[PDB]
RNA sequence: GGCCUGCU
RNA sequence: AGUAGAAACAAGGCC
């Protein structure tokens, strides 16, 4: 049947019917007559569409062929030969602009001069039929819908039919054309009956090929393939299979419980070796600051003309000689580059305006210093095979190195108050509502307390120390630049106050990965003689530089003043997480608020302001030779902002390890503490993982530490 | 008229008439979220590190066109450089501020209409009236609650026809909406909207985000109606409830 | 006096100061280079704990691969894969007889979903590995690729837009003789069938990142294109069934979790009587991906699908069978330094398999002395157990299996437990009448898991009364306790945008107040924090200060234009009204009613050359990747504004031979926005349909100019013009 | 010496 | 040298 419309129709219209032949997904070599059928339905919608223009009158001007013109308006313009997406889209959009009613259903033509749809249809049965049966299965249409059948017959409601005769003439002499060629061909022994409406499909993913192999070689050891397997799976019931291997299983795999008792748990061992050396970016107990009680604030100002300003308040500079030397270094380059910066210093002093950002020049001294042109040239191996030094990186556990006490101490001057207030707050919107006066009050208290602590101190000079050598590294990619360490205070009197700690020099920062170093020389001014605890300065050089005069009873005391100078680095991530210093706060007086939230759910009532003034309760926070000691709610805000502090200094991962695996331990000790009758399955497997995140970082070896003494007064 | 002129430009050029021609309309979304770009792992450290950078971020060409290259002192505002994988162009932060100070104008007066969740928000936080703090202990208990006060009692897919047929009437398809509450959502809506030139896109988002109910679990200590959970970081607390009436009620 | 925080433990219990144990102020460890080192030693581990497994060899892929289940049972405590087959069988059967009707609803569900389900769902995913170049990109971007390499070969069933039909396409060209590729330095190479199934199994192993808790890195995988459609059906099945059971925790969030998990205690502690003594077990399992055998979730589905199509039951079988022979790239390769010559080299990793071992230290040397034996075509045979959690729900549904299997009707004893499993950590409750009950009822628990290919981690696991414990550092004291130091990390600008990281901020700050119990006091430090960080970081100061800045000049101009300066945005150098109050309120609508109506038409313009949006997923949706758990989106509200920007790209494609990406981009993205402007609705709903680009658009010219005519701007000439215009693009595609 | 890139 | 820690940075590539 299908070599008629090889024969007889166009090409446009057949690859039409086949693209809706692949619309509904049903294919043409099952049945062909709804092919033909709705090719003829198209045929006769062109047919009837085309031919036809109108004007800016109605009455269309009909017209054999289109002249060239503007004037090719078309009649009617047609719906289906479309995707049902598209056919739905002119749809609604003839409704949106016709102002029409939607059909359920599709139509097939759109004309002007009634506005209306046209739904044409030509079957095999006779008109007076097919023409209600569509018109019932389309509800209150306003659509004007004409049919034709074969035997030549026309019909329409209102006996509307919208354009020439002569047209419908054309369509029942193609449609008597289409019959009796049939008639050379001889297909109604079905042509009349050939649809009935059939919608249906399975789907079928088959395993089959390769993969099938893949799935035979997936089984348990003794399954020869995947239908066998499902077999026995669909047979498979239980019959208590689990208890039989339950039985023969060896006796030997338990997990018997070990009870824990107050002389269970042993000191947690330290690693043994040279002293802790110190790693923070900055000096943190023993910076000196020089000052200008200037008027203003902390990001207000230019950063070279107030560190030359706050340098000149000094007097008392002696030419700079090797005190304690860096011991693997050049010191007469940190020596030379010391000079090299206060001369460069003076050269700006002495220009028109202070530059906002200075770059140095890149002598052999910095380019020593900072570390460049030290990266082996990246090469490829099929060139350097036969060199026998050519191994992988130096890949093992870091150097063991020994608790130290001056991380102690370092510590317990890190929680002590000072003469200035180091935070400036923001602002925030008027407090409204009394849940918000009460925590304007609370933090009003929480800043009085911890502005006047070196904890805050330390976390302004490490968030604005990462800020500046970030912007710089990001700004200056490549050439060395001058950076002073400044801070701003506030004294007792009121009157605000810059501090100039050193300087920093950044190298080049061509940082791509987050773990990519960019190296920079710390220089910072400071009072402590580094010969009393040099194994706590191993990497630093020291100078000596001058000699201060401070006001003291004892006449006055001339004590020498001393440059640490080093060679540090740090990274991206390193740097983004240092300035955000600032969250410290945050934790500590989270804590402490939960404490007083916790209380004071017990009395009902607000119980922050007699904490912090009567101060008659207190919480261990430390241990003298004489026993526990126990201090006010103050005390304990600033422990715990040092101990964050720390944490966001001395950052590794031996920390998180050791933090971690100790706080198992400190949740074991509890529950021992709060008779629960702890019990564990292997408790040297968690003193052996707690021991292993010890190795040479000063902070978690006094974490361990300060967790063995913890032990020590517990367990009583 | 200009649409199928770029289109006819397009179709010009081999490579893009290809594209055009042998890419199918399911394919679209595959093809447009094709990019070498990978999704940043972490965003804070590279805002932190490339908004010390020149020219950090991207703006359509049109800017080359409406703010000058440089402003009073010298400040270059964008440049001519385009992005990696796209036709936009790499410009200052300034052309931002910029814009703010003496870029054009317009009329926001329907911008309340359309973002009509903020501002009811904003109205009923106004209009409350606070009362005296509380402190006892509350037995928060975790409950599932409604957040989005707004929801007119719709589905996600229940309201994204009505969606459509407000913004993008002619899309809609088969679907025609039966029940009356979603006739009187799309009358009242079609008739507030029928000229906001905001984008189709936020249109459609904001009225998801308003008709559409959706619901999460959260521990709470009273309350329990919608109203009162959006501020429920303000009524209840660890110790303290701070008592609270929207200026709804 | 020495200060010691660690000894206000000694007044505070430790669970009501746990967060003081939370060092999250720092940075987070990261690895730094090769990830081969721990994908050699993962896959050796593996192996091994498996070792007595059989070996075999696939006749397809001609790689060794050893099968340990229904082997010799475990003789010690350590771990061991050795799942037997009837044992899991049984425990999924009495699964099945506890809960009636699970398995047959849940595959219901799927079944409806398998055969709705469209291709486009593949493109929402995270990073994947392309096998067209042999890396990690875009899960759109490899789609794309894989498809369009598929259309070159032949296999086109694809197009009829449906996942199941591109899984038959995928499993089709298992069976080609020789696929053809194309790579840029273009040139096409062709595949043998060995090559491409290799290809098509194996993964791309990386180093996991900002990974806090732990000393030691590990070793994460990717898999490939053509076998995420079977893993999306199987996890879709996976978490359809645990949604039926109250005992897993996996498809839930926190807040739920803590509630099951207290709900399970008070049913457990309550209805124990006073005789019965009640102890919960707060456990890790050690190693728990590498010792679950794709071969027993394989098992645990065609259990669950039985009585079922056989197509649901092939289609749903076809992932464990391709992990059942999954293959794992060993990594980017090995870094060398020789300081005599001072230079360095790095090596791939596919040369493991004949490079000499003299350059390699000793640890390496044996891990590639004990793996070479798997290499196969530069990548390794990880048959026995999976890489790192691709089947979580899979998991889950085991461990929750094993905990319903002591509800005291299996037990046969006085003695039973309870619990709740979330893959990798579970608490679990036991009662039992007496410490022998108790010890009973551990030991058989324990066995019992053995059974099952799951460990118990004795070094990270402990034992105590009820009413204490901890899971997924949840830390339950007779109600569950804030930590707060988990969400830390979590404070700071985002790094969306201006807008996008204003709103965030103060969201997660109005979250944690409401979930992680944060004071009032401490939620305004952190407001405080949060915009002094934000200014600071986008150079948006108050204005009124004198901070110079490659920003300062245009602020202070427009602060100096504007009259009520109360209603700037942070972001234009405004004051901050944001207050406990505010805290669910976007900055734009807070400040409305104090803007000036030229800062507020400039700032809120629609014709704005900043504001930019691709879809309605990504309109107000953020990905923050919490710390210490999986990446998470989050929908924040905000208002369209000019500071809405998106920031610069990489840009470094440019010195790559994967240059000509960009221009592909360019051109698709063109397209895209030509027929945006010719199908406004492309972006909310994804159009469907099965014909090509320029038909729709061209006719839908034709449809638009005339009604536009038939009321509009178009007149007869324009409209003539259109259409003669259509025909001549017409006439273009034809030639 | 000149120019390109900074998660590809 | 320095940062850092089971492998890397201490710029890369292209002419």
């Amino acid at each position: 049947m299908e070599d008629f419309v090889r024969q007889c129709f166009n090409p446009m219209i057949v690859e039409l019917a086949e693209k809706a032949m692949k619309e509904y997904g049903e294919d043409l070599k099952i049945e062909t007559n709804k092919f033909a059928a709705i090719c003829t339905h198209l045929e006769v919608c062109f047919m009837y569409s085309d031919f036809h223009f109108i004007n800016e009158r109605g009455e269309s001007i009909i017209v054999e062929s289109g002249d060239p013109n503007a004037l090719l308006k078309h009649r009617f313009e047609i719906i289906e030969g479309r995707d049902r997406t598209m056919a739905w889209t002119v749809v609604n959009s003839i409704c949106n602009t016709t102002g029409a009613e939607k059909p359920k259903f599709l139509p097939d033509l759109y004309d002007y001069k009634e506005n209306r749809f046209i739904e044409i249809g030509v079957t095999r049965r006779e008109v007076h039929i097919y023409y209600l049966e569509k018109a019932n299965k389309i509800k209150s249409e306003k659509t004007h819908i004409h049919i034709f059948s074969f035997t030549g017959e026309e019909m329409a409601t209102k006996a509307d039919y919208t354009l020439d005769e002569e047209s419908r003439a054309r369509i029942k002499t193609r449609l008597f054309t289409i019959r009796q060629e049939m008639a050379s061909r001889g297909l109604w022994d079905s042509f009349r009956q050939s649809e009935r409406g059939e919608e249906t499909i399975e789907e079928r993913f088959e395993i089959t090929g390769t993969m099938r192999r893949l799935a035979d070689q997936s089984l348990p050891p003794n399954f020869s393939s995947l239908e066998n397997f499902r077999a026995y799976v669909d047979g498979f019931e239980p019959n208590g299979y689990i208890e039989g291997k339950l039985s023969q299983m060896s006796k030997e795999v338990n997990a018997r419980i070990e009870p824990f008792l107050k002389t269970t748990p042993r000191p947690l061992r330290l690693p043994d070796g040279p002293p802790c050396s110190q790693r923070s970016k900055f000096l943190l107990m023993d910076a000196l600051k020089l000052s200008i009680e200037d008027p203003s604030h902390e990001g207000e100002g230019i950063p070279l003309y107030d560190a030359i300003k706050c340098m000149r308040t000094f007097f008392g500079w002696k030419e700079p000689n090797v005190v304690k030397p860096h011991e693997k270094g050049i010191n007469p380059n940190y020596l030379l580059a010391w000079k090299q910066v206060l001369a460069e210093l003076q050269d700006i002093e002495n220009e028109e305006k202070i530059p906002k950002t200075k770059n140095m020049k890149k002598t052999s001294q910095l380019k020593w210093a900072l570390g460049e042109n030290m990266a082996p040239e990246k090469v490829d191996f099929d060139d350097c095979k036969d060199v026998s030094d050519l191994k992988q990186y130096d890949s093992d556990e870091p150097e063991l190195r020994s608790l130290a006490s001056w991380i102690q101490s370092e510590f317990n001057k890190a929680c002590e108050l000072t003469d200035s207030s180091w935070i400036e707050l923001d602002e925030i919107g008027e407090d409204v509502a009394p849940i918000e006066h009460i925590a304007s009050m609370r933090r009003n208290y929480f800043t009085a307390e911890v502005s006047h602590c070196r904890a805050t101190e330390y976390i302004m000079k490490g968030v604005y120390i990462n800020t500046a050598l970030l912007n710089a590294s990001c700004a200056a990619m490549d050439d060395f630049q001058l950076i002073p360490m400044i801070s701003k205070c506030r004294t007792k009197e009121g009157r605000r106050k810059t501090n100039l700690y050193g300087f920093i020099i950044k190298g080049r920062s061509h940082l791509r990965n987050d773990t990519d170093v960019v190296n920079f020389v710390s220089m910072e001014f400071s009072l402590t003689d580094p010969r009393l605890e040099p194994h706590k300065w191993e990497k630093y050089c020291v100078l000596e530089i001058g000699d201060m005069l401070l006001r003291s009873a004892i006449g006055q005391v001339s004590r020498p003043m001393f440059l640490y100078v080093r060679t540090n680095g740090t990274s991206k991530i390193k740097m983004k997480w240092g300035m955000e210093m600032r969250r410290c706060l945050l934790q500590s007086l989270q804590q402490i608020e939960s404490m007083i939230e916790a209380e004071s759910s017990v009395k009902e009532k607000d119980m922050t302001k007699e904490f912090f003034e009567n101060k008659s309760e207190t919480w261990p926070i430390g241990e003298s030779p004489k026993g526990v000691e126990e201090g006010s709610i103050g005390k304990v805000c600033r422990t715990l902002l040092a101990k964050s502090v720390f944490n966001s200094l001395y950052a590794s991962p031996q920390l998180e390890g050791f933090s971690a695996e100790s706080r198992k331990l400190l949740l074991i000790v509890q529950a021992l503490r709060d008779n629960l009758e702890p019990g564990t399955f292997d408790l040297g497997g968690l003193y052996e993982a707690i021991e292993e995140c010890l190795i040479n970082d000063p902070w978690v070896l006094l974490n361990a530490s300060w967790f063995n003494s913890f032990l020590t007064h517990a367990l009583r | 008229m200009e649409r199928i002129k770029e289109l006819r430009d397009l179709m010009s050029q081999s490579r893009t008439r290809e594209i055009l021609t042998k890419t199918t309309v399911d394919h679209m979304a595959i093809i447009k979220k094709y990019t070498s770009g990978r999704q940043e792992k972490n965003p804070a450290l590279r805002m932190k590190w490339m908004m010390a950078m020149k020219y950090p971020i991207t703006a359509d060409k049109r800017i080359m066109e409406m703010i000058p290259e440089r402003n009073e002192q010298g400040q270059t505002l964008w440049s001519k450089t385009n992005d990696a994988g796209s036709d936009r162009v790499m410009v200052s932060p300034l052309a931002v501020t910029w814009w703010n100070r003496n870029g054009p104008t317009t009329s926001a007066v329907h911008y309340p209409k359309i973002y009509k969740t903020y501002f009811e928000k904003v109205e009923r936080l106004k209009h409350g009236t606070f009362g005296p703090v509380h402190f006892r202990n509350q037995v928060k208990i975790r409950r599932r609650v409604d957040i989005n006060p707004g929801h007119a009692d719709l589905s996600a897919k229940e309201a994204q026809d009505v969606i459509m047929e407000v913004v993008f009437p002619n899309e809609v398809g088969a679907r025609i909406l039966t029940s009356e509450s979603q006739l009187t959502i799309t009358k009242e809506k079609k008739e507030e909207l029928q000229d906001c030139k905001i984008s189709p896109l936020m249109v459609a988002y904001m009225l998801e985000r308003e008709l559409v109910r959706k619901t999460r679990f959260l521990p709470v200590a009273g309350g329990t109606s919608s109203v009162y959970i959006e501020v429920l970081h303000l009524t209840q607390g660890t110790c303290w409830e701070q008592m609270y009436t929207p200026g709804g009620e | 006096m020495d200060v010691n925080p660690t000894l206000l433990f000694l007044k505070v219990p430790a669970q009501n100061a746990i967060s003081t144990t939370f060092p999250y102020t720092g940075d987070p460890p990261y690895s730094h280079g090769t990830g081969t080192g721990y994908t050699m030693d993962t896959v050796n581990r593996t192996h091994q704990y498996s070792e007595k497994g059989r070996w075999t060899t696939n006749t397809e892929t001609g790689a060794p691969q050893l099968n340990p289940i229904d082997g010799p049972l475990p003789e010690d405590n350590e771990p061991s894969g050795y799942a037997q087959t009837d044992c899991v069988l049984e425990a999924m059967a009495f699964l099945e007889e506890s809960h009636p009707g699970i398995f047959e609803n849940s595959c219901l569900e799927t079944m409806e979903v398998v055969q709705q389900t469209r291709v486009d769902k593949l493109t929402q995913g995270r990073q994947t590995y392309d096998w067209t170049l042999n890396r990690n990109q875009p899960a759109a971007t490899a789609l794309a690729n894989t498809i369009e390499v598929f259309r070159s070969n032949g296999l086109t069933a694809n197009e009829s837009g449906r996942l199941i039909d591109f899984l038959k396409d995928v499993m089709e060209s298992m069976d080609k003789e020789e696929m053809e590729i194309t790579t840029h330095f273009k040139k096409k190479q062709r595949l043998n069938k060995r090559s491409y199934l290799i290809r098509a199994l194996t993964l791309n192993t990386m180093t996991k990142d900002a990974e806090r808790g732990k000393l030691k890195r590990r070793a994460i995988a990717t898999p490939g294109m053509q076998i995420r459609g079977f893993v999306y059906f199987v996890e879709t099945l996976a978490r359809s069934i645990c949604e039926k059971l109250e005992q897993s925790g996996l498809p839930v969030g926190g807040n739920e979790k803590k509630a099951k998990l207290a709900n399970v205690v008070r049913k457990m502690m309550t209805n124990s009587q006073d005789t019965e003594l009640s102890f919960t077990i707060t456990g890790d399992n050690t190693k728990w991906n590498e010792n679950q055998n794709p071969r027993m979730f394989l098992a645990m589905i065609t259990y669950i699908t039985r009585n079922q199509p056989e197509w649901f039951r092939n289609v749903l079988s076809i992932a464990p069978i391709m992990f059942s022979n999954k293959m794992a790239r060993l990594g980017k390769g090995y870094m060398f330094e020789s300081k005599s010559m001072k230079l360095r080299t790095q090596i791939p990793a596919e040369m493991l398999a004949s490079i000499d071992l003299k350059y390699f230290n000793d640890s390496t040397r044996k891990k590639i002395e004990k793996i070479r034996p798997l290499l196969i075509d530069g990548t390794a045979s990880l048959s026995p157990g999976m890489m790192m959690g691709m089947f979580n729900m899979l998991s889950t549904v085991l461990g929750v299996s094993i905990l319903n299997l002591g509800q005291k009707r299996y037990t046969k004893t006085t003695y039973w437990w309870d619990g709740l499993q979330s893959s990798d950590d579970f608490a679990l409750i036991v009662n039992a009448p007496n410490h022998e009950g108790i010890q009973a009822g551990v030991d058989r628990f324990y066995r019992t898991c053995k059974l099952l290919g799951i460990n118990m981690s004795k070094k990270k696991s402990y034992i105590n009364r009820t009413g204490t414990f901890e899971f997924t550092s949840f830390f339950y004291r007779y109600g569950f306790v804030a930590n707060f130091s988990m969400e830390l990390p979590s404070f700071g600008v985002s790094g969306i945008n201006e807008s996008a990281d204003m709103s965030i901020g103060v969201t997660v700050i109005k979250n944690n107040m409401i979930n992680n119990d944060l004071g009032p006091a401490t939620a305004q430090m952190a407001l405080q924090l949060f915009i002094k960080d934000y200014r600071y970081t986008y150079r948006c100061h108050r204005g009124d200060t004198q901070i110079q800045t490659r920003r300062s000049f245009e602020i202070k101009k427009l602060w100096e234009q504007t009259r009520s300066k109360a209603g700037l945005l942070v972001s234009d150098g405004g004051p901050n009204l944001y207050n406990i109050r505010n805290l669910h309120i976007p900055e734009v609508c807070l400040k409305w009613e104090l803007m000036d109506e030229d800062y507020q038409g400039r700032l809120c313009n629609p014709l704005n050359p900043f504001v930019s949006h691709k879809e309605i997923e990504s309109v107000n949706n953020a990905v923050m990747m919490p710390a210490h758990g999986p990446a998470k989106n989050m929908e924040y509200d905000a208002v369209a504004t000019t500071h809405s920007w998106i920031p610069k790209r990489n840009r470094s494609i440019l010195n790559t031979s994967q240059r000509g990406i960009l221009e592909d981009e360019q051109m698709y993205q063109k397209c895209c926005n030509l027929f945006e402007k010719f199908f406004p609705s492309s972006s909310y709903r994804r159009p469907v349909g099965i014909s090509s680009m320029v038909e729709a658009m061209v006719s839908r010219a034709r449809i638009d100019a005339r009604i536009d005519f038939e009321s509009g701007r178009i007149k007869k000439e324009e409209f003539a013009e259109i259409m003669k215009i259509c025909s001549t693009i017409e006439e273009l595609r034809r030639q």
